[PDB]
DNA sequence: AGGGACAAAGGGCTTTCCATTTATTTA
DNA sequence: TAAGCAAAGGGTTGACGAAAGCCCTTTGTCCCT
């Protein structure tokens, strides 16, 4: 018996927009699907799928150039090189109002799930962002598509994200169809021989390259299937959709 | 071509289709993946402080190797082993994980640490495909700052910067 | 011992601010609120450039983003939130070892002074830097975990002890000393004058149309969150020849001024970590600075 | 040797005038303030350029924004607030040894006559730029911190000495020489004649239908704040062949005349600073020029 | 038993190499 | 319903450089008298 928990109108601030060197703005679906593993490890509630919209979104900067804060001098080897401003490499940030849906199985009363996601919101960060204000979470129960439409009518207004798929490759598809790409998976390239520079020192580490896909921004009152809008872990080191390609 | 390739191997001598130099200039990590290279794919180029010798028209090594699969006719091997072996002596693997993002993924019953590094073809095909064929929703960036020629020779060559897509959805009125 | 530092070290930020929002209210009825709409005006001035005296008899009209209070209201309302997160001793990159022998070497420091300076810097109005300048009467309202405090006048430059701020200092020092979270919703009110000029954060941009662009939320005036976090970060009065508080930087350099105090005189961060790791007893006025760096966050090279 | 300005040396505004508003009043009664509004009329004049003598029989037409006193009232009222801020010398951006060596070489200026010329420019009503002409009598009232003064006649080109400007000059000179701010809420009354024409500040229009659009806040005629702050500082009388009190700028540049009055003859502000930081003796009437440009603003580049 | 050499390891400062489109342009 | 909808003058400048090379100093490592 599946359960849905909803984070509505969460104000994210300081979220770095650089999903890749070629996609900037929204963080990839790896971020919001790893949020589920973050509450699966930090809290313990098993999250199987995730979906997200956007009440508002804006990347910090002007119309053709969005850009980056003056960097600090937080490196060793720059002793006399501190009076100058910074070495500045691009890292644009954003701010947005989001809606989040998590697929969880609880097998317990709903008065614990709300507090157990509330105290996790206050300690986690949304891709480097800072939560300012967020509505109180509530638990939704749906057993069919008719009761899943009750979940559909309550996110009004938002702009949800559905998969769209690539025709041949990235920028060609971005041109002729005028759609939006974003990263949906990672391809292993080479294994680092030494683990003394890792943050875990036990798990083997491989270099990765971002694999992209096309999506669609849709009105939440006009989507046929929510499972077309949910996202989850895939294979290998990829994400996908329950409902497949729209 | 032979004299400046010889200058390149006498220099630092690194070619690559994947790097983390674009995320931070302090990267020094370089891998030439093999199976993803197709006929129209493009490759960037690094030597120390972006040095080189022109080909008597102000033309360095990059547009040379980049211009319409020029590299392919040496990589597939119709130009002889004499050029191809000296080309293959330059594509080495260089590993470095400092000042790079280091994230996790849920694999089969466990988690996996992996470093996201950037792609070579995507930036150059972005500068040459969102621009020429009229896509009118993009952000123009320049990396690095006032001295962008520190990263690569791709960084050195065009100073208008690369192009990303806009990820701004329309908002509720 | 005689062990070497990690070549890279990562620290999470434990002061997470939210971006400021700007509203216009009157000084009596604060309920009638409206957002300060950022407009674009175009100003015709002189060249006024250093050197270049030949072309100094020519104009230069450029578009500047401006943000003014409307002339029906004389009060600038600010609104944002601050989160303080406990367990500041967990290194992101860095599992421990070097981190652990610094963590247990920094258990007997003064968390309360840092907490009081943080909440005093946000209480006094350092988070504003130009809208405080010229206000007839400032006031601050802080709502934290269902209790509300109100401050009227504080000296920003000098840290003066008072009983109203010490409770917030202890209530965030308890989270800072151990583990947890504490979130405070902060509002500022300024009597500036009828239709005065406000100063939001300006963006880093080489914009071809706008010369000076003020930050916006769909047109509403707003500051940067890290602009706020810089002022809460601004505590450092422990460098040599100290006269004014500066931001926590590992080399003690602020880049607006273009000088460096703590760098290059056996005072900066990367010497003090090597001192504290290798068993040297630190100066009793240095250890709260080291702590500060951490809470501000930061990567650290080799 | 030499000390140079920092690559970045920015000097923030020490005057903050609000954008003035234009109202319609009578002369004997000043309480029924009714907004003079920006209306859009259309002219059908002549094609008359210095060139193109062939096009001299074909009439041009554009829509212009006009603002008049309505035909029941005979006085124009101009309402603004001006905040004279202190902390004059502290460099906002920049600020090391070219902000402090300037402090030790510029503490003995004449702030009193500086403030006298600034409050005289408000009091004599040079802040209107066109509404002085066609006016019988002007009455400028200034309110500072609950006290009100009224000015009838002051010939603006020669800064005369009186007693009702001088104490406000003492307040403003005390507030620039130290810390703080002083707010002048100023109202200008001009009996322009019955139903006459007022002149608000025109905006830049970048390829618009309106060939002449005045500044507008909420449908109503207004003048630019930087135009007011231009006309506070028309005090410069220490240039070559000293004549009119022109606006004070680093090259002494009026862009209407197209000639800079302080450029290219070793008299500009920039020049008049590198000697000061290097330690040369600055005279009594040009360090006041330097201080007037400190309280103007600008960038002081490399 | 301890200063002096033998040499690695950090560290400040010193060049450097650039040349393409400068985008246009908003739903 | 018809005929005709202007001209000049300018549009800022300042910080935003990693890696090889070149010396300078310091402290692991080893030495006898």
């Amino acid at each position: 018996m599946r359960k849905f928990i909803i984070v509505k109108n969460v104000k994210v601030d300081g979220i770095n927009a650089k999903s890749s060197d070629i996609t900037v703005g929204m963080p990839p679906a790896t971020t919001f699907c790893g949020l589920g593993e973050t509450m699966s490890i930090k809290t313990g509630i098993v999250v199987k799928a995730v979906s997200y919209g956007s009440v508002k979104f804006e990347v910090r900067g002007s119309r053709f150039n969005t850009s980056v804060t003056k960097f600090a001098w937080q490196d060793r080897g720059n002793g006399g090189k501190a009076n100058n401003n910074s070495p500045i490499q691009p890292k644009p940030l954003a701010d947005g109002v989001f809606t989040l849906c998590f697929e969880v199985e609880w097998e317990d009363c709903a008065e614990v799930l709300v507090d157990k996601v509330t105290n996790f919101i206050n300690t986690a960060r949304i891709a480097g962002g800072t939560i300012a204000s967020f509505n109180k979470p509530f638990v939704k129960v749906a057993k069919d598509a008719e009761e899943l439409a009750s979940v559909k009518n309550a996110m009004m207004p938002c702009y949800v994200v559905v998969d769209c798929g690539v025709e041949v490759n990235i920028f060609e598809d971005a041109v002729n169809r005028k759609l939006q790409p974003m990263v949906n998976g990672y391809k292993k390239l080479e294994k680092i021989v030494d683990n003394k520079h890792m943050r875990d020192k036990f798990t083997p580490a491989y270099l990765a390259t971002p694999t992209y896909t096309m999506i669609g921004y849709k009105m939440v009152s006009n989507v046929d299937n929510f499972d077309q809008a949910l996202w989850q872990y895939g294979e290998n080191t990829k994400v996908k959709t329950i409902g497949g390609i729209y | 071509i032979k004299e400046m390739i010889e200058d390149f191997i006498s220099k630092g001598g690194l070619i690559f289709t994947h790097s983390g130099r674009y995320t931070n200039t302090n990267n020094s990590c370089f891998i030439f993946n093999k199976n993803d290279i197709g006929v129209d794919t493009k490759v960037d180029m690094y030597t120390p402080k972006s040095a080189g010798i022109k080909n008597e028209e102000g033309e360095n090594l990059w547009q040379v190797l980049n211009k319409a699969n020029m590299f392919y006719r040496i990589y597939s091997g119709e130009l002889g082993e004499e050029l191809q072996y000296l080309l293959k002596s330059c594509c080495t693997a260089k590993e470095d994980v400092t000042t790079l993002p280091q994230i996790y993924f849920k694999n089969g019953e466990g988690y996996d640490i992996l470093v996201p590094i950037g792609n070579a073809h995507n930036l150059i095909s972005g500068t040459e495909y969102l621009w020429e064929h009229k896509y009118y929703n993009t952000f123009t960036q320049k990396l690095g700052g006032s001295n962008p020629q520190n990263c690569t020779h791709a960084c050195n060559k065009m100073r208008g910067g690369f192009k990303q897509f806009n990820c701004t959805p329309p908002q509720v009125e | 011992t005689k062990l070497k530092a990690p070549a890279v070290l990562a620290y999470s930020r434990k002061i997470n601010p939210t971006n400021a929002l700007m509203f216009a209210v009157n000084w009596s009825d604060r309920d009638n609120t409206t957002a300060v709409m950022v407009g674009t005006k175009t100003v015709a001035g002189t060249q006024s450039v250093r050197g270049n005296p030949n072309d100094a008899d020519k104009g230069n009209i450029q578009t500047v983003n401006f943000a003014n209070l409307p002339h029906n209201k004389n009060t600038l309302l600010v609104k944002y939130n601050v989160k303080f997160v406990g367990d500041v001793f967990k290194a992101e990159l860095g599992g421990g070892e070097y981190s652990n022998t610094l963590q247990t070497a920094l258990e007997n420091t003064d968390f309360g002074t840092l907490a009081y300076r943080y909440v005093y810097n946000i209480a006094a109005g350092r988070t504003l830097w130009r809208n405080r300048v010229g206000a007839e009467s400032i006031e601050t309202v802080i709502t934290v975990n269902d209790q509300t405090f109100t401050f009227s006048d504080l000296l920003v430059n000098e840290f003066d002890e008072d009983v109203d701020v010490a409770e917030i200092a202890d209530m965030v020092a308890g989270v800072l000393s151990g583990e947890g979270f504490v979130t405070l919703k902060v509002e500022h009110y300024m009597l500036l004058g009828e239709g005065s000029e406000v100063f939001p954060s300006q963006e880093f941009v080489e914009n071809s149309k706008l010369s000076k662009q003020l930050f916006d939320l769909n047109g509403q005036a707003a500051m940067h969150d890290q602009k706020i976090g810089n002022a809460i970060r601004t505590i450092d009065t422990w460098y040599e020849d100290a006269t004014t508080p500066i931001a926590v930087e590992p080399y003690g350099s602020v880049v607006r001024n273009g000088v460096a105090y703590r760098a290059g005189n056996k005072t900066d961060l990367f010497t003090l970590m090597d001192g504290a790791v290798n068993g040297k007893s630190l100066t009793e006025e240095d250890q709260m600075f080291v702590t500060a760096n951490l809470i501000r966050g930061g990567v650290f090279g080799g």
